[PDB]
């Protein structure tokens, strides 16, 4: 361990070592000269728990060093434990062509692509580059290609635009449960000091878009390249290892796209004309239709495949959308259409992809999917959807709910000071009364925030479904749920925080309104129990997964 | 009504929809507050350095007729200033002087003294002394000591319900700790079998300790027992009956009380029966012969005539014993009551385990217990039982647990002694019985009046005893060897172990941190955290889960908000805005009285036990005009389960909204729309903002932001102000009035503002003026902006125009996107001053020293330094080039012709040297601010030291010479006012003074006396001001001390500057973080019919599954708020008169409910209203408390105010295809904070560089080339796809095998792309350390 | 130092091909013991498999 | 503990290391590293250029 310069300050492995020899030396010095009986015995003693302590100071040792009270250490800790030579010897050692960029999103790249950064590269792909000059004459000598690399001229991003042409990477992200968390990408070079992602493998890595620390891996040898062609390459493995279902399916996004452009309304512009069905698109940038025109009559092409999986075409001029009419055109030929004449919601293109993927096969499925994930990002940004404070309305009746309710309860304390109800029956009813409160006011916000959007008409009530952006954003499944939209609304609950233990009075406020103090603090320790159970169940699930793995 | 003119300029509009009493403390009294009895003088040695002399130094010598007595200390002057301990590396200390006194006594005379040698006063170490607000400066550096949490010495009952034995039972235990000593624990057993483990030791037999003081059988038999009645004679068996003690569930027989029979044999027992007979006179009894057989003896009984050793104690009686013990003449053998409901046999029943019966033979065991290694030789039998917690020399509690220990017993005097007696133990035990029995509540182990807080104060006090302890016993070792011989009083009191334990306390700790400069708020926030970490309290960091939790004790005491979310969450705390240290150390919170309904201005510091006592309401209640309430059932808290409560029963009640929030989370807009783990990330993410070129002010706006910046010592104030008079960008000068200043001053204050300087993460420490010329300061307000200012207040981040829409699924999940613009206008634009530093470390064999002409280097390169061999400030340093030169004596050679013939070709180069400059870290670049350079005094270079030298020298020749310039013309004032009427001119004495032209018969009396007196005065002041900057110029060319080899340093400062970038991580204070996707143009961004594009992006799929409509109102806030703005700046650019902008600004401030006044006209002379509109017109902010924010209709109606949609949407264009969403976007101007975390300092790759010389492997951490640990995660994901020779190039080709990665490289330059396996070196490793022991392996075929 | 730790004549030479003493420091001798000092010149490798 | 001792180059190694680089058969491969292990730190070759011929052993 060179240290300063002043003193060594070695790894106190020799330490051991030159007590144990300076001992044996001194009993060997004072064996020759007869020594009394007790004095060389008391010697051999010190000698013997001296090299007892070499081998191990986890043992009777208590070993201290000269700097504080650590433990030495000895040539049995080395090699055990979790710091150690069987953590060093086995894959616990850190390995080249690192990468450590932030993770971005990139919505025009494929499903077996990634954005690489120019800066990134010409440092990992180095010998390939080398040897691409040398061969190309250009570089004469070893020396005048390092000395071209390090002066980063026009002519070496040419040659690493050459080299890296078709040259598989894979990428890794540093909790890796599952096999999906190690894939091989396509790299593609793009200005920048970010990685780019494809949105739809994200949900393969479980990420949230705020971007930690990433692996980009660099295989050498064709094997290894023809493994991460063949077998890690993104469009090979397209459904999960646990159960068989597709894990590439959409997100929120275009999921709330799909949504919105599949949507049928009473009374819409110039709606009840008949269409072709490839002309839906052309009035979509016009002025002569809305995406959400419902009874419109344009006929479709479907293709079966009933003889021996031959196509064979029907027409029946079925009644759609404008929206759905447009997405046929991305809908391959081997499906039907009953498929996406629907509210089209987050299970409904999760299954539609996996009667593609069942059916018609691997490359058209990921055709359909990297087509999917376009026009609903397309879709969700012409549509401009934005949650603001009108979106959400209190129920008009919930103030009397809340009333009616805290009469009972004030009735229930009555009948117990009275002598009649006992203080656990008091409790327990009153816990169930504003259980049933609570239930109610959930009951009557979905009243007014569900199917409450009346339009004028030859009958001037229709009563068709809302079109508020929370109620879109949760029905369709892009992005939270009904109990996550209670609590704007309605009220939280009884938010049972301590121990368990259910509180009398529960919270009666909504996060549009203002809280009070000690509602909220009640709250908090809600999220202090959560946040800590979280933090906790990580290890017990690494130290599961270690176990059941080193098992089978 | 309004005042703070400094503040006066930008006013803003806070609601405040509740009144305030108790104004913000100094929100920074905490470190400072403990720190200041450490060095103040107290009148009494009670607390603080007085407390560490009077405890333990007047030691005594062994007999040898000695004594140290102790008069008083003092603490000298500082060598250095705050600023040049951090210039030079030298910590801020002041040291220390103490006046002893030997006093020798005589032998064979008592109390009969020679002489005493308290006459001379010692130096012992210096002690760090504190900066201006909480910090210290050790090394150059800035640390902080954080307070540590620890429970209160005292006695404590823990429960462990169903976890002894699985079966549904609990061992009531106890326990006691001091502040130093040993510890002592009684634990219970499932079998009912004491313990009396101490330090956590094996467990120990019954109660022996009790019997090894002195206290037998029969005393603890009659002490914890206690005996009725008993009463034999001519076999009669008449006993008392007492109803409360002997009772149980049925009787035997033989049941009759004075004739009638009350309760019957075998019937069942009735309450009316035990009543009938309480109130009768009922004598003793008769009793049958059954129950003897039952009942234990007490005491120790023996006969009258022959005195065996029948009737032992703790015996049961038996019916052959009867006999025995009736013809021995025994009438009264008092027993127990052995019931299994209240009075157990607990105690009998474990001293029937006990080995030894007598004191003798008790006291030996515990000797041979408590130390493995010892014989019972009856001499330290006695005296280390007495000396191990009974003793004062190793037991003390400070009366901090004596208080404790008094409380828990129910006891009234509080005054006790340190060490613990027998009684005390008694009565602890007495009380655990009580508690097993049912006698009593279980203590609670996280409530707050069981911890208290420790800073500073009381520990370098603790540090400072240790280190003195330990020169004690050098001085009691000293006073005895050679006593009788005059000496001096510093004759052994070395202060060596004292200045190694305080250096060891503060350098280097667990406590003492680098503070966090990343923002005004990040240092007032680590300043005020509160940790349990350390020297004490829990084992570790796994030490349990129901400690780091919430309590209802946490209401207005610690912050239940601010925490980490890492493996150390709700370990860290932090205090709240109101929270207090008490007296002992425990926590207060201010609440006001409520008497006779009405509510009064005073207020009271309630503690933690306090609170839990009163009935204390909420700040959130309606109050009238005269202090009454609006509904008579108001919600108040009682015993931590609030209710509904009548107007009566309301004792106190809250002082503010904001009580239960810290001083980061009251920095959140809207806090309660916001959900507690959003709330908490986004406080989290506001420690790390980071500072930008120009602090854009909070036009949302949260509370007392100007209180947080001003307190946060990250400012200039201005004391005693009075007139500027000289403004510059790194110096003003203020001309303090004539009632603000006192006599003997020139009347003049001078403030250096500090430009560039590095911090403890590389963020620059730059400030701003704010007067521009002869502008009227009052006394506090603040004259000097640092960073993340913005007029004295605070301003973290910027205010940016957002809009919540899907782009082109560039803001997809949580990704913002960033329109051109915000690159092009210079925002969120940091500076970054990174340094490094060139030693010197002079060698044996040769000084190298750094010259400016080195070999191996073209004229090109060395273009960029100096003369001297320093690169020029101002150079535009980038990549790896010199930077400065250093030359380092390579041992030269002999004869070797060669090397003559080579010497004479060059000269001066061949075998002289071996270059080894600076050279600037591949990968950093920017211009060089400055250098700096330290000397070791003595050494004869000072080359380009010198002309920094006289740079330091001209700034203080000019420092002090204003105050004396002033000073001078009083002095001729004085003579010319003298020399009025006196035969002088005007431009006789203009021309030129000379002392009134020597008193040139001005009246030849007093005329020239006063001269004379003036001259003495003139001449005094320029010998006054000559030593002044005299002593200044020696401490600047003083030398600096530095190491051993090291000969002279040479730091050179280095500083970047980064824009954003598409790897860039930026967040608000809501919590919704994320980073950039794409820098897009200023056309593809939105827009609408005016224009204006929005510059960020944010995706609104977050607001529904994550509770933030917080941030939702901040934006519409934001919105009114620039509307309002931008309506004041058309009136100002369209040249209005000055009342109708005074209306205006008076109706936008004047609206809202009566809840604050604020009308203009009244103050401003006209002036002040153009200033005030003009530093609002890109904008006025607001202010919304904390818990009493504004509310939805007062939003719809500002906004209704500035011309625009109430509701808040608006139809938005394309700018990529040109036409119009049919869905209307919310838009407005949010806050957004930049953060640490970017994409340019972490990002590294390699392919190779240097591995260890242990098993051949590469580095991990962001070394010059370090690769990724490639876990077992990683191989396991392999091991399922088939990436066997992935894998098999992954673990020894290019990771351990030495010959393999070099014939992988050979193979790829060539183009060939195989593989050799080989062997790794770890395997190899491991052989080799696996024969290193008794144990053969070898690879076999 | 002579005869201890990290000591010469074992564990292989302080470099590449010559041994303490000072004598066949060079590759002209690879597989010869010095009458010096008996320290093999065979490599610098070989000191972490002695 | 501290067993990171990380490595170098200098002109020994760094110099074998371009020998491997270019295309120099078994015979020159061997006699380079020869002559290449011959070169002193300081500057320049040690021993002459016959004596190389003799220490090849042909």
């Amino acid at each position: 361990v060179p240290l300063d310069g002043g003193r060594f300050a070695t790894s106190d492995l020799n330490d051991l070592y030159r007590r144990v020899i300076n001992r044996n030396n001194r009993l060997k010095r004072l064996l020759d000269l007869a020594a009394p009986d007790i004095i060389v015995r008391n010697e051999k003693r010190m000698l013997q728990e001296a090299v007892d302590a070499l081998l191990d100071n986890g043992r009777r040792g208590r070993a201290i060093t000269g700097s504080n009270k650590r433990p030495l250490k000895s040539l049995a800790d080395m090699i055990k434990g979790k710091q150690g030579r069987f953590r060093q010897n086995l894959l616990g050692k850190r390995v080249d062509y690192s990468g450590r960029s932030v993770i971005t999103v990139g919505p025009y790249l494929r499903l077996h692509q990634c954005g690489l950064p120019k800066k990134m590269a010409l440092e990992l792909f180095k010998p390939f580059i080398y040897g691409k000059l040398e061969l190309r004459g250009l570089a004469t000598t070893i020396k005048a290609a390092k000395k071209m690399v390090e002066r980063e001229e026009a002519v070496v991003w040419d040659i690493l635009d050459e080299v890296i042409r078709e040259h598989p990477v894979l990428l890794n992200r540093a909790p890796t449960l599952h096999r999906l968390g190690i894939q091989a990408f396509e790299p593609v070079l793009i200005e920048g000091k970010a990685i780019q992602l494809h949105p739809l493998v994200c949900a393969a890595y479980n990420a949230d878009f705020d971007g930690d620390q990433m692996a980009v891996h660099v295989p050498l040898t064709l094997e290894a390249q023809l493994e991460a062609r063949a077998l890690m390459m993104s469009t090979n493995n397209i459904l999960s290892p646990a159960n068989g279902e597709p894990i590439i399916v959409p997100s929120q996004d275009v999921v709330l796209g799909l949504y919105y452009m599949t949507r049928d309304c009473v009374n819409a512009k110039g709606e009840g004309m008949v269409l072709t069905g490839p002309k839906e698109a052309e009035r979509l940038y016009r002025s002569g239709l809305a995406s959400l025109h419902a009874r419109v009559k344009v006929r479709i092409t479907e293709y079966e495949k009933d003889a021996n999986g031959e196509l064979v075409a029907k027409t029946s001029l079925k009644d759609t959308t404008v929206g759905r009419a447009i997405l046929w055109m991305i809908v391959p030929k081997g499906l039907p259409y009953s498929i996406v004449n629907q509210a089209l919601g987050k299970k409904a293109i999760s299954k539609m992809l996996n009667t593609c993927y069942r059916i018609l096969g691997l490359k058209p499925t990921v055709i359909f999917a990297d087509q999917i994930m376009y026009t609903g990002f397309a879709y969700a940004a012409r549509s401009g959807a934005s949650v603001g404070i009108d979106d959400m309305v209190i129920p008009e009746k919930k103030h009397e709910i809340i009333s009616e309710a805290e009469a009972e309860v004030a009735e229930i304390q009555e009948q117990f000071q009275s002598g009649l109800v006992t203080a656990g029956e008091r409790y327990n009813k009153v816990i169930d009364i504003w259980a049933a409160a609570n239930d109610r006011v959930s009951k009557a916000m979905m009243d007014n925030l569900q199917t409450e959007t009346v339009i004028n008409r030859d009958g001037q009530e229709e009563k068709q479904v809302s079109f508020n952006s929370i109620y879109m954003m949760a029905d369709s499944g892009a992005r939270g749920s009904a109990a996550q939209i209670r609590q704007l609304a309605g009220m939280r609950g009884l938010m049972a925080k301590p121990d368990g233990s259910i509180i009398e009075t529960p919270i009666t406020a909504n996060f549009r309104e203002g809280l009070n103090v000690l509602q909220y603090f009640i709250s908090t320790h809600g999220a202090r129990k959560g946040l800590a159970d979280t933090a906790l169940k990580t290890a017990n699930s690494g130290y599961l997964t270690r176990r059941l793995v080193d098992v089978a | 009504m309004v005042y703070s003119y400094t503040e006066k300029k930008r006013i803003r509009k806070d609601f405040g929809k509740r009144p305030q009493v108790l104004d913000v403390p100094y929100l920074l009294s905490i470190q400072l507050d403990s720190f200041q009895k450490f060095i103040e003088q107290d009148p009494e040695g009670q607390y603080g350095l007085e407390a560490a002399f009077r405890s333990v130094f007047p030691i005594q010598s062994y007999s040898g007729n000695s004594e140290l007595q102790y008069v008083s200390y003092r603490l000298g002057e500082p060598v250095f200033d705050v600023q040049e301990c951090q210039i030079r590396g030298v910590t801020y200390s002041a040291p220390l002087r103490v006046k002893l006194r030997l006093v020798i006594y005589e032998r064979e005379a008592p109390e009969g003294t020679v002489k005493d040698i308290k006459e001379q006063e010692v130096y012992m170490g210096e002690i760090p002394l504190m900066t201006d607000n909480g910090t210290f400066v050790i090394n150059g550096t800035e640390r902080v000591i954080v307070s540590q949490l620890h429970r209160s010495p005292g006695v404590f009952f823990d429960s462990d319900k169903g976890k002894t034995h699985s079966s549904g039972k609990v061992l009531y235990n106890a326990r006691i700790i001091p502040y130093r000593g040993s510890w002592l624990d009684f634990e219970f057993d499932p079998k009912d079998n004491l313990f009396v483990r101490i330090d956590r030791r094996r467990k120990l037999p019954a109660t022996i300790i009790l019997r090894a003081l002195n206290y037998t059988t029969e005393q603890i038999l009659d002490l914890f027992f206690e005996k009725v009645i008993f009463e034999i004679r001519d076999n009669k068996l008449q006993m008392e009956l007492v109803p409360e003690r002997l009772r149980g569930e049925t009787a035997s027989f033989d049941i009759e009380a004075n004739g009638k029979v009350y309760v019957e044999k075998g019937r069942r027992i009735t309450a009316r029966h035990i009543r009938q007979l309480e109130k009768d006179d009922v004598k003793l009894i008769e009793v049958p012969v059954e129950y003897i057989a039952g009942k234990v003896v007490a005491k120790d009984y023996i006969d009258e005539s022959t005195g065996e050793l029948i009737c032992a104690a703790n015996m049961e009686l038996s019916l052959d014993l009867l006999a025995k013990l009736s013809q021995s003449g025994h009438k009264r053998i008092e027993t127990l009551f052995t019931n299994d409901l209240d009075h157990g046999p607990y105690i009998s029943e474990t001293l029937r385990v006990d080995p030894t019966n007598d004191r003798l033979s008790a006291l030996v065991e515990i000797y041979r217990m408590m130390r493995p290694g010892e014989p019972p030789t009856r001499e330290a039998a006695e005296s280390l039982f007495e000396n191990l917690f009974f003793s004062e020399d190793r037991y003390d509690l400070s009366a901090v647990g004596r208080m404790k220990f008094n409380r828990s017993l129910l006891r009234e005097e509080i005054e006790g002694s340190g060490i613990l007696s027998k009684d005390d133990i008694i009565d602890v035990m007495k009380k655990l019985i009580d508690i097993r029995n049912g006698k009593g509540e279980v203590d609670d182990i996280d409530h707050l009046g069981n911890r208290r807080i420790r800073s500073v104060g009381e520990m370098a006090e603790n540090q400072f005893r240790v280190g003195l302890v330990r020169v004690e016993r050098a001085v009691k070792e000293r006073l005895s060897l050679g006593d009788l011989d005059t000496l001096m009083p510093q004759d052994m009191i070395n202060a060596k172990p004292i200045s190694a334990a305080v250096k060891e306390f503060f350098g280097s700790s667990q406590l003492s941190q680098f503070m966090d400069q990343n923002n005004p708020l990040s240092e007032i926030t680590h300043k005020r955290r509160i940790s349990a970490l350390g020297p004490g309290g829990l084992t570790r960091e796994r030490a349990g889960f129901e400690v780091r939790d919430v309590h209802p004790t946490h209401y207005g005491r610690v912050c239940p908000i601010e925490t980490p979310e890492g493996p150390n969450i709700g370990l860290i705390n932090s205090l709240s805005v109101y929270a207090q240290t008490n007296e002992y150390g425990f926590l207060e919170t201010p609440y006001r009285k409520v008497t006779d309904g009405v509510v009064t201005d005073e207020i009271h510091y309630l503690s933690a036990i306090e609170e839990g006592n009163y009935v204390i309401a909420q700040a959130n209640s309606n109050l009238d005009e005269e202090g009454h309430f609006v509904e008579d059932l108001v919600t108040c808290r009682s015993k931590g389960e609030s209710s509904l409560f009548s107007r009566d029963q309301v004792d106190y009640m809250d002082v503010s909204t904001q009580q239960v929030v810290s001083v980061g989370a009251s920095l959140i807009p809207f806090l309660e729309h916001d959900d507690a783990n959003r709330a908490l990330m986004g406080a989290n993410m506001q420690r790390q903002a980071v500072p930008t070129l120009r602090a854009d002010k909070p036009l949302v706006g949260t509370g007392m932001e100007r209180a947080v910046a001003v307190d946060s010592g990250v400012t200039a104030v201005a004391k005693r102000g009075g007139v500027v008079q000289y403004v510059d960008a790194s110096r003003i000068v203020i001309k303090v009035n004539e009632d603000e200043m006192y006599p003997g001053e020139a009347g003049i204050d001078i403030y250096n503002l500090t430009k560039y300087t590095r911090s403890n993460q590389n963020t620059c420490i730059n400030q701003m003026p704010c007067v521009s010329l002869g502008e009227p300061v009052e006394r506090g307000d603040v004259l000097a902006d640092g960073p993340s200012t913005d007029l004295g207040e605070l301003a973290l981040g910027q205010n940016m125009r957002v809009a919540f829409m899907p782009w082109n699924g560039y803001n997809f999940e949580d990704s913002i996107l960033v329109s051109e613009r915000v690159v092009q206008e210079d925002r969120f634009t940091t500076i970054h001053i990174q340094e490094l530093a060139c030693v010197s470390r002079d060698t044996k064999l040769g000084p190298e020293e750094i010259t400016a002409d080195i070999p191996n280097v073209g004229e090109a390169a060395l273009s960029k330094l100096d003369e001297s061999g320093i690169v020029y400030i101002g150079a535009e340093v980038t990549g790896g080039d010199i930077l400065v030169g250093k030359v380092t004596p390579k041992g030269e050679t002999q004869l070797t012709p060669e090397e003559k013939l080579l010497r004479a070709i060059f000269g001066e180069k061949a075998s002289d040297v071996k270059d080894s400059s600076l050279r600037v870290p591949n990968g950093v670049s920017g211009t060089v601010i400055d250098v700096q350079v330290f000397t070791r005094d003595g050494v004869e270079k000072d080359k380009r030291a010198l002309e920094i030298e006289e740079m330091q020298l001209k700034q203080a020749k000019k420092d002090l010479s204003e105050e004396l310039q002033i000073l001078e013309a009083g002095l001729f004032s004085r003579i010319r006012a003298v020399l009025v009427a006196g035969g002088v001119e005007a431009e006789k004495l203009d021309k030129l003074p000379r002392d009134r032209w020597l008193e040139l018969g001005l009246t030849d009396e007093e005329k020239q006396n006063q001269l004379e007196q003036l001259a003495e005065q003139y001449d005094e002041l320029k010998h006054e001001f000559e030593k002044k900057l005299e002593a200044k110029r020696r401490k600047i060319t003083q030398g600096d001390d530095l190491a051993p080899g090291v000969l002279k340093i040479v730091k050179v400062y280095l500083a970047v500057k980064r824009r954003i970038q598409p790897g860039d991580k930026m967040a608000g204070r809501h919590g919704n973080k994320g980073v950039i996707s794409k820098i897009n143009p200023i056309e593809d961004m939105p827009y609408d019919e005016n224009g204006t594009p929005v510059d960020i992006v944010l995706n609104p799929l977050g607001v529904p599954s994550r509770m933030n409509i917080g941030q939702i109102l901040e934006t519409h806030l934001g919105m009114a708020a620039k509307g309002i703005g931008d309506k004041i700046n058309a009136m100002l650019k369209q040249q209005q008169e000055v009342a109708k902008l005074r209306e205006f600004i008076q109706r936008a401030y004047d609206l809202g409910a009566d809840v604050r006044q604020k009308v203009d006209l009244s103050t401003f002379s006209d002036e002040e209203v153009m200033r005030l509109a003009e530093n609002l017109r890109k904008g006025m902010p607001i202010a919304t408390p904390v818990f009493d924010g504004a509310k939805e209709a007062e939003i719809k109606e500002l906004l209704k105010l500035g011309d625009l949609p109430t509701s808040g949407q608006i139809r938005l264009y394309d700018g990529r295809t040109g036409e119009q969403f049919e869905r209307p976007v919310t838009v407005g101007y949010m806050y957004m904070l930049k953060l640490n975390h970017l994409v340019d300092d972490k990002m590294h790759a390699r392919s190779t560089g240097s591995y260890s010389l242990v098993t051949q492997q590469p580095l991990g951490g962001k070394a010059q080339f370090g690769g990724q640990r490639f876990g077992e995660m990683e191989v396991w994901a392999l091991e399922a796809y088939g990436a066997a020779y992935t894998l098999q190039e992954m673990l020894t080709v290019k990771s351990d095998d030495v010959n393999g990665r070099t014939k992988m490289y050979k193979n790829i330059v060539d183009g060939n792309h195989q593989m050799e396996p080989g062997m790794p070196e770890s395997f190899n490793v491991l052989l080799k350390e696996i024969r290193s022991l008794g144990i053969n392996i070898e690879l076999e075929d | 130092e002579r005869d201890g730790l990290f000591c010469a004549r074992i564990f292989g030479p302080v470099k590449d091909y010559e041994c303490l003493c000072g004598k066949y420091k060079r590759l002209k001798h690879r597989g010869v013991i010095c009458e010096k000092c008996g320290v093999e010149v065979t490599q610098t490798k070989v000191r972490r498999e002695r | 503990p501290v067993y990171q001792g990380e490595t170098t180059q200098t002109l020994q190694d760094y110099l074998m290391w371009q020998v491997e680089l270019t295309p120099f058969t078994d015979t020159d491969r061997a006699i380079a590293t020869s002559i290449v292990d011959a070169v002193d730190d300081t500057g320049y070759l040690t021993i002459q250029i016959e004596d190389i011929v003799d220490s090849i052993g042909d």
